[PDB]
């Protein structure tokens, strides 16, 4: 449990987004953040890469698929000011 | 003192040549050149002098017209060097182009008019004055190299009293370079 | 240490997985893997052809587990 | 040899050609950074521009990069005040 | 060979003096002499005046100023200690390589006068093994003894020596001076073994033979074997002094030329090698 | 199952000029 | 004890002998030389290493009508990790 | 009934053809297995997409690049 | 005359070997090797001048260690390899 | 492990090209046993793309390829344990 992994656990009921590997973003407000990056999120808006954009009220994206994690910017100060 | 002077000019050439450019294997056409070559190059031990079971036509350069009347035409002797792949570099590779110029010497040195025919596929390609081959395509080339191995092989098949459907690649590789089968 | 990952909500129900090879599939998930491997009971095809062929029980390995949309309400 | 060079304005390359540049406060023991008010470039990066110095960017602010898409990282500029 | 070569090609057409044609007729008399020194540097051939060379392990029977030159030529700058070291070297070198293969804890380089290379009344210890384990060991057998039987005894530290001889015609049995000077030595009192148990190689510089009788332990046969084996075959000290001694032999042997450009051979010579044919 | 081929550094002591003990330093 | 017995013991047997190998890599690169060191992850370590592959002028000429060449290249010492490698085979 | 350990240990020596992850394929005769599964083959041939090029002689294929192997 | 194939490790193999570029019981692979601080292998008479050197405790002078220096770098340029002069010239 | 040997190999001017193509040469300060190259004053040329030189990286072990060292590199002293 580093310390992107515990901004990663603290960033669940926030508005973030993941990029996976594949070139589809999902962002959205994720419910369930675990060690291994496994992101399941609620109404999340996807996008491609062929530019189409859908929504969805459930998504899971696993850790290896998972390839950025963009994290609001209120957790980006504290407590990650010390580390 | 013929063969010791062109030892000294082999060794004043390798000489005038730089450490980059100077070669490390000298392939001695003649059998009779290697032993002064040995003697005139022992400021260089890096070089190897070895023989060669396979004679290079280098009359086909003297029977050609441009190569042949410079050497006529020099009153004084010089170094003038030239470049026997025009193109050929850019193109395809080391291998191919050389073996390509031994079947052109080869077929030169069985006949110089049929070879100078088969050379030129068509009476409207020309060569260039700083090159020496004509400039053709990659097919055309092919075909002018199967027309010279099929005259270098009906040659040797009118002159050895052969067939001409008895000799493999290798056979011809080695009619093209020099070497006895 | 292999956590398993909270595949609980999406037991039971009719989800879509991609998997990494650009492919889809759709099924019910019957349980989880600390592997992330997927049971998937009733798994049409669903592929980019355009024509969804239903197999049955299938299990998909984690390492090509890309997404899992929940179609279902979880 | 990263204690040196945190919380400061790096550049790290990913492995699709998609370059971050931020404030690298955080790491992991997998590589995994951290990167506040980060900019992305892939296109073209500026090093003496003469048509346009940023071209093809996108505003991410903070991203959690993970290092499994991670190839190499370098800094760039100063860290700021704040 | 190479007949009126010598070292400044013959000198044969000059303006030079007398003295030196005498000088450049006597130097095939130096030639003939180095080459039949074996069998005329000989006890038998002369009696009494047993004279070590200088700074060498090589015995002057009888007065023969020609050899002595001959020989202090071949044995130049101290060869005698560099072949000594070298070999030393190397075998210290075979024995870390196989270290651990049969329970050596670890090898010793022990101080060595100089002398003792070219010292042929007593002798010191030259690498010294320790070990992690007990090491039993046999009875003394020769380097050709594929049967050996086991002494009822261990050690931890074990002596190897290392003995050059400059053998003559009727003294070259390498396997003789190995046992003798192995016998000798440990029961001696001018020299001073670490332990009782050990091994001592003799090799013979003037016909390349080599052999051991020492005692010897487990595992310790083959390794030593082609210690030997690749010591004799590229030792770089043993090089030079097989090169010093053919250059005083002039002994041009005949050497074969390169292959061909044949059909099978042109395929090199489009490599990164600069070749060109003339 | 890996092997490694090092040469033997062999240090080779000195023998002239040495101003010291007559035996070789270790 | 199992270090001369398994797979890998084809990269211990051409680096204990100093024997010449090539290494071909996932880019469709052939590295000929001698392994001086191995270990449990393949990472090679190899002196005097060759490295020949595929190149193209990539349309030089504009039609994108050429023939591949085989390029080379020399390396003094190189440390090839064993995340790349594909296969390797020693020189018959 | 056959776990691919023992049936990887039974066709040590067995010419069989190991198809790599890239395509390629590689028959022989296997050498041994480790418990990475990585391969070792004797006196094998390397096929090309279906084409043998020639013979290699001791090849070894790695872990993360085999894709299936089938005793022929 | 054979290309490198693309996934293809045995057409570098042929083109390589077309050009020409190739008691207790026990075994023990006794290998002696002379090399230098480069690591390169050293010819029997350089192993020998090192050896010499470092007993004699003196080294080569400033002028031996320049020329030998001089030699490794040519050495090194060399095996790291005016046509088109010459096609431009004619 | 082959890992310690390149992390007692700090203060060494190499080069590293990565799966990539990207080659960066430069002088490199510090390895762990992840192959985690911290180098300084480097020049790192990418795939059909120029040369850029800076004055310190952090290369993955993950995403290079194959090293490059030169003739004055003692590897038989280093690979020892």
């Amino acid at each position: 449990i580093g310390v992107p992994i515990k901004v990663l656990h603290e960033a669940e009921g926030h508005i973030v987004t993941c990029e996976t590997n594949t070139g589809e973003v999902y962002r959205g407000k994720l419910i369930e953040a675990e060690d291994n990056m496994n992101c399941q999120m609620s109404n999340i808006t996807v996008t491609y890469r062929d530019g189409r954009v859908a929504q969805l009220e459930q998504v899971y994206i696993r850790g290896s698929k998972i390839r950025f994690l963009i994290l609001p910017d209120m957790l980006k100060n504290a407590p990650m000011l010390k580390s | 003192l013929a063969k010791w002077k062109t030892a000294e000019e082999v060794a004043a050439l390798i000489r005038s040549l730089p450490v980059e450019e100077q070669p490390k294997q000298i392939i001695v056409t003649r059998k009779g050149m290697l032993d002064p070559l040995e003697v005139h190059l022992l400021d260089f031990p890096n070089i190897v002098i070895k023989g060669s079971e396979l004679q290079l036509p280098f009359q086909a350069c003297l029977k050609v017209e441009k190569f042949g009347d410079l050497i006529l035409k020099a009153t004084e002797p010089q170094m003038v060097l030239f470049n026997l792949y025009d193109d050929w570099l850019k193109t395809i590779s080391s291998y191919t182009a050389f073996s390509r110029l031994i079947l052109i010497l080869r077929a030169l040195h069985v006949n110089n008019d049929r070879a100078k025919v088969i050379l030129k596929p068509d009476k409207t390609t020309i060569t260039e004055p700083h090159h020496i081959w004509p400039t053709l395509t990659d097919e055309e080339w092919i075909k002018v190299e199967v027309q010279l191995k099929d005259l270098i092989l009906a040659d040797y098949g009118k002159k050895n009293n052969v067939n001409v459907a008895s000799l493999t690649q290798s056979e011809i590789r080695d009619i093209i370079l020099g070497m006895e089968i | 240490k292999a956590h398993p990952p909270e595949l609980k909500k999406f037991m039971d129900k009719k989800l879509s997985l991609k998997l990494n090879g650009g492919r889809h599939v759709q099924g019910i998930l019957r349980g989880f893997d600390p592997f992330m491997n997927l049971v998937i009971d009733e798994c049409v095809e669903m592929a980019t052809s355009g024509q969804q062929n239903n197999i049955g029980m299938v299990v998909i390995r984690g390492n090509s587990i890309i997404m899992l949309e929940a179609l279902e309400r979880v | 040899k990263m204690l040196q060079h945190i919380d400061y304005r790096m550049r790290c390359i990913l492995q699709d050609g998609r370059i971050f540049i931020g404030t690298f406060k955080a790491f992991d023991k997998h590589m995994n950074l951290i990167l506040c008010d980060c900019d992305e470039f892939r296109k073209i990066k500026p090093k003496n521009s003469k048509q346009a110095e940023r071209e093809e960017k996108r505003v991410l602010g903070l991203v959690l990069l993970r290092g499994e898409n991670l190839v190499s990282m370098t800094v760039e500029g100063p860290p700021p005040k704040d | 060979w190479e007949k009126a070569s010598g070292f400044e090609e013959s000198m044969k057409w000059k303006k030079l003096t007398n003295a030196q044609r005498s000088g450049l007729n006597q130097i095939p008399n130096r030639r003939f002499t180095l080459w039949w020194s074996p069998t005329i540097n000989r006890a038998n051939v002369y009696v009494g005046f047993q004279v070590q060379l200088d700074l060498t392990g090589i015995f002057m029977h009888g007065k023969i100023p020609t050899l002595k030159i001959s020989l202090i030529q071949i044995f130049r700058a101290h060869l005698w200690q560099k072949i000594h070291e070298s070999i030393v070297m190397d075998l210290c070198q075979v024995f870390d390589q196989e270290l651990d293969a049969l329970e050596i804890e670890t090898v010793q380089k022990e101080t060595i006068h100089p002398r003792k290379s070219y010292k042929m009344n007593s002798s010191c210890a030259d690498i010294l093994l320790f070990a992690s384990y007990k090491w039993n060991v046999s009875r003394p057998s020769l380097l050709a003894d594929s049967k050996d039987v086991m002494d009822s005894t261990t050690t931890q530290k074990y002596w190897i020596d290392i003995q050059l001889r400059w053998g003559d015609y009727d003294s070259h049995d390498i396997e003789r001076y190995a046992r003798a000077k192995f016998l000798d030595y440990t029961t001696d009192n001018m020299s001073i073994y670490p332990s009782p148990t050990g091994v001592l190689i003799a090799i013979d510089l003037a016909y390349n033979l080599h052999s051991a009788y020492g005692n010897w332990f487990p595992g310790s046969k083959p390794l030593i074997q082609q210690a030997m084996a690749k010591i004799m075959k590229a030792n770089p000290a043993l090089y030079v002094l097989r090169e010093r001694i053919r250059k005083g032999l002039q002994l041009y042997s005949s050497e074969p030329t390169e292959p061909y450009l044949s059909s099978q051979n042109y395929g090199e010579l489009f490599s990164n090698q600069i070749i060109w044919f003339v | 199952a890996y092997a490694i081929n090092v040469s033997q550094k062999r240090k080779y002591r000195q023998y002239m000029n040495r101003k010291g003990g007559f035996n070789r330093p270790l | 004890e199992e270090f001369n017995t398994g797979p890998l013991s084809v990269l211990t047997q051409s680096v204990k002998n100093n024997t010449q190998v090539l290494i071909n890599c996932r880019n469709n690169k052939k590295l000929l030389g001698r392994v001086k060191a191995f270990d449990r992850h393949c990472n090679m370590v190899l002196e005097n290493v060759k490295e020949m592959w595929t190149e193209v002028p990539k349309s030089g000429k504009g039609k994108k009508k050429s023939k591949p060449v085989n390029k080379d290249r020399y390396i003094s010492k190189m440390f090839l990790r064993g995340d790349s490698v594909i296969v390797v085979l020693r020189n018959p | 009934p056959l776990n691919p350990k023992p049936f990887l240990n039974g066709l040590t020596g067995k010419p069989v053809m190991v198809k790599l992850k890239w395509g390629m394929e590689y028959k022989g005769y296997l050498v041994s297995v480790d418990g990475y599964m990585n391969m070792q083959l004797a006196n094998t041939e390397e096929y090309i997409d279906g084409a043998l090029s020639g013979h290699l002689g001791e090849v070894l294929i790695r872990c993360n690049n085999v894709l299936y192997i089938r005793g022929v | 005359e054979e290309p490198i194939v693309n996934r293809g490790l045995a057409a570098a193999l042929l083109l390589c070997q077309n050009k020409g570029l190739l008691k207790d019981g026990y075994k023990p692979d006794v290998k002696i090797e002379y090399v230098d601080e480069t690591g390169r292998k050293l010819t029997p008479k350089e192993a020998f001048r090192q050896l010499s050197h470092r007993f004699h405790g003196k080294g080569s002078g400033k002028m031996k260690t320049e020329r030998r220096m001089k030699k490794l770098d040519e050495e090194a340029l060399l095996k790291k390899m005016l046509g088109t002069v010459a096609l431009l010239q004619e | 492990k082959l890992v310690r040997f390149l992390m007692k190999l700090s203060h060494e001017t190499v080069t590293i090209e990565l799966k990539n193509g990207t080659q960066v040469h430069g002088t490199i300060t510090g390895v762990d046993v992840s192959m985690n190259t911290h180098l300084k004053a480097v020049k790192m040329t990418l795939k059909n793309r120029e040369p850029v030189q800076l004055e310190t990286l952090s290369i993955r072990g993950n995403n290079i390829r194959y090293f490059i060292l030169p003739d004055s590199l003692p590897l038989d002293t280093l690979l020892v344990d």
